[PDB]
Order: C-alpha cells, then structure tokens, then sequence
C-alpha cells in the first residue's frame, strides 16, 4: 500500500526498509534502545549515537523495544509543537495504539483532561486498567463521527485545546470542529495530507495552529533540533513517565506470522520480534550475534577496487550502476575511445557527484602490458577486488566472406584479453574475489554466421573453468539478447541483473540465461 | 527511480498565437520548440505552453514479469 | 539590500523568492493578501516553515486550502490580536513585556506620521481611503 520511495531519504536500497526501532547491545555490550530511519528489522544496525538511549535496570530488552518511536513522536507532537501546558483538555485518537498510549501517559503526568477514542470495549477496559485517572466520560467511539458530539458535550461546547489527530477523511473534519479558541491541531497521519484534501480556512478565525508533524524528518536532517526530543525522552525515562507498552513477542523464524497478526489489526499495544534472546548478564561484551541462514545476495567492500573492461558500452554502464548500488566506491572503466556520447557523460558525472571514485582509462587489455597498467591503476585506487570483461568486437558473416583478420579482431578483446587478465590477476591480485566474463548463447547453441564470436566466447569459458579448478574465482555467463541496452526474445535489464545476482553466488562455472519466444 | 505518473498540476497556461510565434523551423523540414525546466521555480515552458506545479507519485510496477 | 524587494500587486513574488532563496523557500511568512496571492505565498514556505496569517478575507470566506503543504513540517498560524482584549490577559502581558523591552532597547521606532486636526477627521478618513499613505 506504500511505495518504498515515499520514505524520506534517498535510500535506493530497494530492500531492507521494514524497520524503525530496536533494543539490543552496543558495541561495548551496553544495553541500548535506538531509533533508525530504516533497516530496523535486522540482526545488526549502523546507527549514530545520537539515536541511542540506555535501557535502565528495571527494564528488560523485550520491554524496551516499544518506547523509542512512540514516545519520541508523542513528545515531539505535544511538548515541542503543541507546547502543552498543565490543566488543558486534549483529545487523543486511537488510545489503544502505541502513540495514543504514549500521549495519554504524557498528558496525565502534566494534569490534563483527556478524551480518547477507542475501537471496541476490550480496548476501553484495557485503557481503564492502565490509567485509573480516566473516567467513563473520557471515552468515545473511533469508528464513527460520534466523538464530535461527545467532546462538544462534556467540554461545555468550548471544545479542546489539542487534537492529536490520526484519522482520515470525514473523521478528520470532525476533529477540526472539536478545536477550541487558541487550539492546536497536530496531524500525524499521512493520507489526507498526501491526497491534498481541502481544509476550510474559517477555522482559523478562531486562533488555531494547524500543525503537520512528521518525525521522519529528523532522522535525515535537522540534527540540531533532535536533541530536544532526546532530552525530553530521557527526562521522561528517569522520572518514570515513560512506561513500556504491552508486547506480543514473535521469534525470528516466524516473522511472517507477526506481520499477519499485525495485519489482522487485533493487537493491543505493540508487536515485537525476538531476533536474539537476552542473556542474564548485565554487560555481556559479546563478540558476534548468532549465525542464521539467510538468502545470499552480493555486496562489495569500500577498499576494494573493481574493473570493468568495456564498461562504457551498453551492458557495462548498467552493470556499473548495479555495482554502485552494492557499495562499490572505486571503479575503472576501459574503452578504446573514452567518453564519446552524452549518456556516458551523464552517468559518470552522476556517479562522481554521488562520491564514487570513477576513473576511465584507455589501457587495452588485449596487450599484456596494457593489462598490467590497468591492474596498476586499479591498485592505485585500492586493492583489486573483482574484474569483469564486457569487451566485444563484432565482424559477422558466413564463413565464405570470413578472413583471418576478422577472427583476430574478434578474438583480441575476448580471448587474448581474458588470458592477460588471468595471468596478471594471478601475478599481483591476491585479494581478488570476482572474475566474471560475459559470453553469448551462440557459444553453446550456435547462431549462424557468428563463427568468430563463438570461438572467442568458447575460449573465455575454458579459462574460467580452469581458474575455478585451481581454487580461484571464475565465472563465464552465457547471455542471450539484452533488450533495453536464436529464437530467444530479448531480455529486460532488470531481469538480467537479478539473474546475475543469482549467478554470482552459485558454485558452478558456466551458466546461461535467455527467454524463449512464445 | 521507477516510473512516476502525473497526479496533480497547479496551473497550465496555453496560448496558440504565441505558440506559433515561438516555433522555428530546423534545417530539416521539421519544426521544433525549445523547452526549459526550472526545477527551482517548478515551471516548465516550451513554445506557448507553461506548466507549473507538476506533482508525480511513484507507481507500483505491474510486475507482469512476462519474462521468466 | 536591493535584492530583497518584489511586487505586492502581482503573483510574481513567488518566482523572485524561490530564485533568490535557492529554491528552498522562506522559513517564516507574514501574509496579509488575497486569495491568489495567499496561495502564492503558501508555495514559498520551506521545510519546517511557518505561515502567519493576519488577513481576514480568505478566512472569512472559508476558501479551500490544500492540505498537501503539511507533508513538510509547515505550521499554519491564524493570528488575531483581538482575542487578548476579550480574554487571555495573562498571555497579553508577555506581548506587553516584549514591546516594553523593544522600546527600551531601541528596536521599536515610531512610524512616519501624517497629522490631521480634529475638525478635519473626514479629510483624514478620505486620505487613508485613497491608499497613498506611507506610515
Ligand atoms: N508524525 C509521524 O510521522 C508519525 C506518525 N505516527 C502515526 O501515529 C499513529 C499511531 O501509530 P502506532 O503507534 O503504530 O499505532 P498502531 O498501529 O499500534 O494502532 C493504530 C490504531 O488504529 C486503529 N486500528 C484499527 N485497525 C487497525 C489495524 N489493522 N492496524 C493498526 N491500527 C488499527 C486502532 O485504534 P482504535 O482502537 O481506535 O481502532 C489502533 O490502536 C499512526 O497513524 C502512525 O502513522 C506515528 C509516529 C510518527
Ligand atoms: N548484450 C548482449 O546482447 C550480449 C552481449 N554479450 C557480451 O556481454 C557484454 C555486453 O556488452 P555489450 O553490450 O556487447 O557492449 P557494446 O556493444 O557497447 O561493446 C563492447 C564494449 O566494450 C568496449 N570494448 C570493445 N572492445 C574493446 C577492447 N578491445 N578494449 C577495450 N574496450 C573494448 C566497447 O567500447 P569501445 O568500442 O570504444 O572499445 C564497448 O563499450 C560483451 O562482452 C558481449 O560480448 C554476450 C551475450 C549477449
């Protein structure tokens, strides 16, 4: 229901955007509960210390998993934006929900009169148990617009000072009518805001401050303003106001069950996932989290350098874009003519602006000295991590019109280049962990009139097989027809990159991929 | 990244007379209209068309994945 | 400075502010204009902006306001000074203190004044009605 890009901050990760809070151990073994823009549901997280509280002694790590997001948003909404003062009467929607409970806890501490809207009778009873200060006249129905009349009755018709609205459509309009003179309306939802629904300005004749609250802004900007909310949450924790919510603990192996349980919408409190059990020790100063079985997907370090021969070509640019998304920050792209088109210039400038240390070169891998120069440049950037070989020269024609010169030209970029790269990589590339060369289905199946292409591709496969036998990385991928950049319909670039992600992890040597016509 | 479709436009102004005035013939027989996008001011101008306040929302892929 | 002026009878201040502010906008806006110009002013708010409305025409007529602006942390304020005369004196003392502090600190300067005698009250009303007065 929500596009991943809607999350603030240009992530582009295309995955791992499913978490917001956690409670675990710091690198020193300290018990900490944190707040992260994304990538929360994981066995580890990389968070700045400005988003990490300390779990007190009473709390258990299970309880601490609920406080951060809910209490941060409640505090930022009320204290820092609504400037709530003691004695006021504020309306908080969806009391059972986490933010509702946090807001109720904050308000009652100051002394306010609280109106809450719940969904059923069980939630009403639970909230009565939690907060004895709430009377029977402090509840309404949240599934209809009848809370308007209730609040307008028990308030004498004067309304309320604050409205922590989280409902949409007609119910939002009803909440606005409950406001009082000098009122303050705090919108934490994102549906009516997104749809650009109209809001009658007549309400402002009465002094009204219609706020729009998005806590997600702080995570990526406005670091100066954050420390106010952090100080407020810490003060609440030490003073006793901030109380952990109810939790329903699921295990890591059953996360889908937790998601479905949430989707049913029958949870009162918070739903939590137990990635790893808490030890009885106060400070375990452990080494690593327990290992688990996870689907494999490729990533790259930052100190490694990567080389793409013929990277300025069609497939080369898309593969380079893919690699950058996986952490590559030092690249070498080889072409005989360098940059000569607009698309190449656009891509290289974009990557340089992103921070990557791109560097085009004219070191023709066909000549062994050129291969040594290329590897030397890559080293100058940093240790050579991987080498890709996407060079090709095409001189097609039936064997009748073929000549030895055409064979030599077609096989120089691919046959000779791969050999030179292999020799140099063995000589002076000890940290290399990828060696990929791109072949064509013609090598296996045989496409009429591409004999030299077949011979060049077939050689590249033997070198890769031999490398993998001696314990070294090696892989020859046999592609069909790449579409965006035989009886095999072309292939989209996205599908090709997904298949490549699959291939780099397999233990085999030569793998192929194509799409069957009809 | 991904395909984005228009959802709202704050204002569009069209003036065919000024449009015909703006057009200038290329060396080939084809006629061309220069365009400028000012992402700061949220205005796109080309010939006699002036689009302002264009809003595009990400659209989930149809995931037909016809290619397997 | 010379780059800090625009035109108040046209919707062109939108482009001027956006260009000179780098396309970000203005953090705080004090608006006293009509419908089209109010909308123009709203499009000038930056993230974490604030909109101070002192006019009445749009508020009285209940013109629609798009709620998409609040995706940013914009805060919309309806400022009416009359509320103090009827209640909230304890709050009015804060503004009183602000004005007194400004006066004693020299920030508060008197405006340029045009004087009409008591017998000529009608002429004063006519002159202000024309709209050429400054001060
Ligand atoms: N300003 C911001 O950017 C932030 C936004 N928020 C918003 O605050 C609100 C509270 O979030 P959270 O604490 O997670 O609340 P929960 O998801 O735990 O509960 C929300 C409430 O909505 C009602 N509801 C009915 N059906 C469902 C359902 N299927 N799933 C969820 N709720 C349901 C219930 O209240 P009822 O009993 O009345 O039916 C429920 O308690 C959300 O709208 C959230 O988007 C939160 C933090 C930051
Ligand atoms: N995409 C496809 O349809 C399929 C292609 N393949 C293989 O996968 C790769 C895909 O790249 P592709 O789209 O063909 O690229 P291009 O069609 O753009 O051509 C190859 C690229 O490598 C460069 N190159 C060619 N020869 C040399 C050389 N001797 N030294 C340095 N750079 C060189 C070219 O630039 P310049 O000309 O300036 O040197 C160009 O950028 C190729 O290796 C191809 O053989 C196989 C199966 C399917």
């Amino acid at each position: 229901k929500l596009s991943p890009d809607a999350i603030p901050g240009k992530w582009t990760s295309q995955d791992s955007l499913l978490g917001m809070e956690f409670s675990g151990r710091d690198a020193s073994g300290k018990r900490v509960m944190g707040l992260v823009p994304a990538k929360g549901l994981a066995t580890s997280v990389l968070l700045s210390p400005d988003f990490l509280w300390d779990v007190p002694s009473n709390w258990t790590l299970e309880e601490a998993a609920s406080v951060p997001v809910v209490y941060s948003t409640a505090y930022y909404a009320l204290v820092v934006r609504g400037r709530v003062r003691p004695g006021e009467t504020l309306l908080i929607h969806s009391g059972s929900g986490g933010v509702g409970q946090a807001a109720i806890a904050i308000a009652l501490s100051l002394g306010c009169r609280v109106f809450t809207t719940v969904g059923s009778a069980e939630k009403r009873a639970y909230l009565q148990a939690r907060f004895p200060q709430l009377d029977s006249t402090s509840f309404a129905n949240s599934r209809d617009t009848s809370f308007e009349q209730h609040v307008l009755w028990h308030t004498g018709g004067k309304g309320v000072d604050l409205v922590l609205n989280s409902l949409a459509e007609e119910k939002l309009q009803a909440s606005v009518r409950c406001l009082a003179t000098h009122g303050r309306f705090l919108e934490i939802g994102k549906f009516d805001l997104s749809q650009n629904h109209p809001l009658g300005m007549a309400i402002f004749l009465k002094n009204v401050t219609f706020h729009g609250v998005l806590l997600d802004a702080f995570f990526n900007e406005s670091s100066a303003d954050w420390r106010e909310v952090w100080a407020l949450v810490q003060a609440g924790i030490r003073d006793g106001v901030v109380r952990p919510l109810k939790c329903t603990v699921f295990h890591g192996a059953q996360v889908e069950d937790a998601f479905r349980y949430m989707a049913q919408g029958k949870h009162i409190g918070k739903v939590v996932v137990q990635v790893l059990a808490e030890e009885p020790e106060a400070v375990l100063k452990g080494a690593k989290p327990k290992l688990m079985s996870a689907i494999s997907k490729t990533f790259c370090p930052a100190h490694k350098s990567y080389i793409i021969a013929g990277g300025l070509g069609g497939f080369g640019l898309e593969l380079a874009q893919w690699l950058i998304q996986r952490g590559v920050q030092k690249l070498v792209l080889t072409s005989r003519s360098g940059i000569r088109t607009g698309y190449q210039a656009k891509q290289v400038r974009r990557w340089r602006r992103q921070g990557v240390q791109v560097q085009v070169s004219t070191s023709n891998i066909s000549s062994l000295e050129g291969a040594r120069g290329l590897i030397a440049e890559a080293a100058q950037l940093g240790p050579v991590g991987g080498v890709f070989n996407l060079a090709v020269v095409l001189r097609d024609g039936l064997l009748e019109n073929q000549t030895p010169e055409f064979f030599q030209d077609v096989c120089k970029p691919k046959y000779s280049g791969t050999l030179n790269l292999d020799r140099v990589t063995r000589e002076a590339c000890p940290e290399l962990d990828y060696f990929v060369v791109f072949s064509s289905v013609s090598c296996g199946r045989g496409n009429a009139g591409q004999s030299n292409y077949g011979f060049a591709n077939s050689a590249m496969e033997r070198i890769c097989e031999k490398r993998r036998h001696e314990g070294l990385p090696g892989l020859a991928v046999q592609w069909g027809a790449i579409g965006d950049v035989s009886g095999t319909l072309p292939q989209r670039m996205a599908s090709c990159l997904e298949v490549l992600d699959l291939f780099l992890n397999q233990p085999h040597m030569v793998l192929s991929s194509f799409v069957l016509a009809e | 990244h991904g395909l984005y479709l228009p959802t709202r436009v704050t204002a569009i102004h069209i003036d065919p007379a000024t449009h015909r005035q703006k057009l200038y013939t290329l060396q080939d027989k084809a006629q061309v209209a220069d365009v400028v996008v000012s992402r700061w001011l949220r205005v796109t101008v080309a010939g006699g068309v002036h689009i302002s306040g264009l809003h595009t929302e990400s659209a989930p892929r149809r995931q037909q994945e016809q290619q397997v």
